[PDB]
């Protein structure tokens, strides 16, 4: 290929019915161009891009997502080959394929057609690896290239002048695994020459050559056709469409592929959510409307948490659901590590379009914001870049949603400036008496702190290297960990003596109390005037 | 002034082997297509 020029630690996750790619596979996503290349439309694609364009500075990092479908690709059978394609869904019906016969040298040609994308590549002069030419004085120059009839694969190249073999070249496992070794050795002959085709680099493995049966060379540029062997070379590794093997290969007319299926959305998305389990996610948000799927996300987050890799999720509320609906959705899923979004509006999207927003897109944009913000930073009062907002909740009514643990957004009119900011990071766990559950960023710091404490204990004492591991060294190591987290402001303080240990062997029970970086929230002013 | 301004934050680069892939954005010098003028006639008295 020619050398030339041409013109965060918290992982985010998403799930939707994408218009592109392979179903039931998790994809690493990094750039909207790659997203656009692999996917065409669908709420997942909007969600990925808006998450990168969610905040005037902040942005989601890498995204893990999967096409939730039982889809199939389009395909058709004719000749010894089955036409195959990469597009899943019912969109695959639009693929157009065929074959034609070349007038220059009797070769094959493939035109891969997708006119809805104005795709029209061509793989030119398929077959025709090299010509044999003759220069001897005898009567005629016959030659054959013969198949194994049990497999239809080549076994020999035989030149017969008049009616006797001058010299043949046998593919039976010798040195002649390559066709160009047959070229150089035909050129060693007095009466014959062989020359590779100029129409691209067509070196071809000898076990894919094809039938020739006493073809005359004496006044012809007879090509060794190799129609099958060069099909794989050009078409397999390129383009949208390729041929698989089931009869003999034949031409056929312009035909639309069939069998493309999207499939219906399944009632349960938990089997396909387990696909994300070992892949390292941290923040995940659904897109469907049913509470059934949200209960699965809340089970997955708790199942991963008890495995040892805790996660967090957020849930959307469709189009204009009010207090009565929100208190029935929140209460049905009142576990921690879930947040419910109550507000929707308008997003002027990076593609120019002015979309009316389902609250699932707000939950996406809030998730992306939360991943973009540093570890332990609160989403509270941060901008979300919503264009206009569709809310019917005043100061007092917002406090009831804050009481109920339902995240909401408030438009703030400064003196002559309006901007939309989120009121608080409260979670769906209603009870305020546990702040690690109630507040999103307080719990996120705790989850990180516990994981990294375990990551170091996995070396220090889980190695169980000797029975000399007194509990007094366990107490010290804990304080060494706390000292480091205290030094770079990851905890506010630790009680300088209050670490205690119970040891009996490999087993050692540890408890600790640590003072978090507690967060300020509330102010009241009494203004006074005189004179 | 051949390009008005560029969002340096929205420039990204990816590298693999001996190939780099780059994304970018430019604000073009914005053109000026149309004008329309409402011209209204009125009268007011000259006096002496």
């Amino acid at each position: 290929t020619r050398p030339h020029a041409s013109i965060s630690e918290k992982v985010f996750c998403l799930i939707g019915q994408a218009e592109g790619g392979e179903p039931n596979t998790v994809y690493e996503l990094r750039n909207y161009s790659q997203a656009k290349r692999l996917f065409r439309s669908g709420e997942l694609l909007d969600a990925i891009e808006l998450a990168w364009g969610s905040n005037p500075n902040y942005t989601a990092g890498r995204i893990l997502a999967m096409r939730i479908e039982d889809a199939k690709p389009a395909s058709a059978e004719i000749g010894g080959l089955k036409i195959t394609s990469k597009i899943y869904g019912n969109v695959a019906n639009n693929i157009q394929v065929g074959l034609e016969k070349n007038t220059l040298s009797d070769s094959l040609r493939l035109r891969v057609i997708f006119q809805d994308d104005r795709f029209n590549e061509v793989y030119d002069n398929i077959g025709n690896i090299f010509t044999i030419k003759y220069k001897g004085e005898e009567a005629n120059a016959t030659f054959s290239v013969e198949h194994d009839e049990e497999t239809q694969k080549a076994s020999r190249l035989v030149l017969k002048v008049g009616d006797q073999e001058v010299k043949s070249y046998d593919l039976t496992g010798g040195a002649y695994d390559y066709t160009n070794a047959i070229i150089t050795d035909i050129n060693q002959l007095p009466d014959f020459e062989a020359k590779l085709s100029p129409f691209g680099d067509k070196n071809l493995e000898s076990s894919k050559l094809d039938k020739i049966e006493n073809a005359n060379i004496k006044d012809k540029a007879v090509y060794v056709k190799a129609v099958f062997g060069d099909l794989e070379k050009q078409t397999a590794y390129n383009g949208i469409v390729s041929f698989e093997q089931l009869k003999t290969i034949e031409p056929f007319e312009l035909t639309k592929l069939k069998g493309g299926t999207n499939g219906e959305p399944p009632a349960t998305w938990a089997d396909k959510l387990d696909k994300f389990a070992h892949e390292g996610g941290y923040y995940i948000v659904p897109l469907s409307s049913k509470q059934s799927v949200h209960a699965e996300v809340a089970s997955f987050v708790k199942e991963r948490s008890d495995a040892g890799e805790p996660m967090r999720a957020i849930v959307g509320g469709g189009f204009n659901e009010s207090k009565e609906q929100l208190f029935g959705r929140q209460a049905s899923l009142s576990n921690p590590r879930v947040s419910l979004v109550a507000n929707s509006g308008t997003f002027v999207m990076d593609d120019g379009r002015k979309n009316h927003v389902p609250a699932y897109m707000v939950a996406v944009a809030l998730g992306g914001l939360a991943s973009g913000l540093e570890i332990g930073e609160s989403i509270t009062f941060k901008p979300l870049r919503v264009s206009s907002l569709d809310q019917i909740y005043e100061s007092i009514d917002l406090d009831e949603l804050n009481e109920n643990g339902i995240i909401s957004i408030e438009f703030v009119r400064n003196r002559t400036n309006t901007f939309f900011r989120i009121v608080d990071d409260v979670t769906t766990f209603n009870d305020k008496s546990d702040p690690v559950k109630a507040e999103m960023a307080v719990g996120e710091a705790n989850d990180f702190l516990v994981s990294e404490l375990k990551v170091q204990l996995e070396d220090q004492f889980i190695g169980t290297r000797t029975i000399n591991t007194s509990a007094s060294i366990i107490k010290d190591f804990i304080q060494s960990y706390l000292g480091r987290k205290k030094r770079d402001n990851e905890i506010q303080d630790f009680p300088a003596e209050d670490v205690q240990v119970i040891v009996e062997g490999n087993e050692a029970r540890i408890s600790m109390t640590v003072y978090p970086i507690r967060s300020f929230k509330k102010i009241s002013v009494s203004l006074v005037y005189k004179q | 002034n051949e390009i008005q301004d560029f969002p340096a934050e929205d420039v990204q680069v990816i590298v693999e082997g001996n190939e780099a892939r780059i994304s970018m954005t430019v604000y073009p010098i914005r053109s000026f297509k149309k004008i329309s003028v409402s011209l209204v006639y009125k009268q007011q008295t000259l006096q002496a």
